[PDB]
């Protein structure tokens, strides 16, 4: 579990693809940190593309975290566009997510300035 | 006044290369060998 | 006047230990065992 928690979180894809060759059992990839985070969350959050597509690719299935943030509000809060095309072109229901400060994507873009 | 201007251009290749060396941090922690502190 | 000038100063000695820092994380990155994530 805490193996590929950091594993995504800094990037290195293949100790991920190593973890995630039991696809058959879904439970490690949606599972949450104490602070909710998924595997998707901490790989978009320090803006790898790699690993955002290999995780969206084996059904990261787009979860929320605690403080109701998505992959794309983490995405957003950092500025990295490329792994913000990989959510994008995946599918258009993340783009229009709220948290539970009732931010979207596009609030945290815009107070970072990116 | 073109004091200010010349610092804010030494300032501007400041945030680049620490922009630039931010990326290889990121890519020194990406490839590296973790066996013991795993 | 002299404020300015003081702190150029201090930017231009921050340049220099930006750039020969950057030197050095370009030899780790140079000299490393990479193994796992080859």
């Amino acid at each position: 579990k805490s193996p590929l928690h950091f594993a995504a979180s800094y990037g290195r894809i293949n100790t991920c693809q190593r973890l995630l060759q039991d696809i058959s059992d879904t439970r490690l990839l949606n599972e949450g940190d104490l602070h909710g985070m998924t595997p998707l969350h901490l790989a978009a959050k320090n803006g790898h593309d790699k690993v955002v597509q290999l995780l969206l690719k084996k059904g990261a299935l787009f979860l929320s975290d605690h403080n109701g943030w998505t992959a794309l509000h983490h995405a957003s809060m950092g500025g990295y566009t490329q792994t913000m095309k990989v959510i994008l072109d995946t599918n258009l229901k993340c783009t229009d997510r709220l948290d539970e400060d009732g931010n979207t994507a596009l609030h945290f873009a815009a107070r970072e300035g990116h | 006044e073109m004091e200010i201007l010349k610092q804010k251009y030494r300032l501007k290749d400041l945030t680049f290369l620490l922009e630039k060396q931010h990326e290889l941090i990121k890519l020194i922690i990406q490839k590296m060998e973790i066996i013991s502190e795993t």
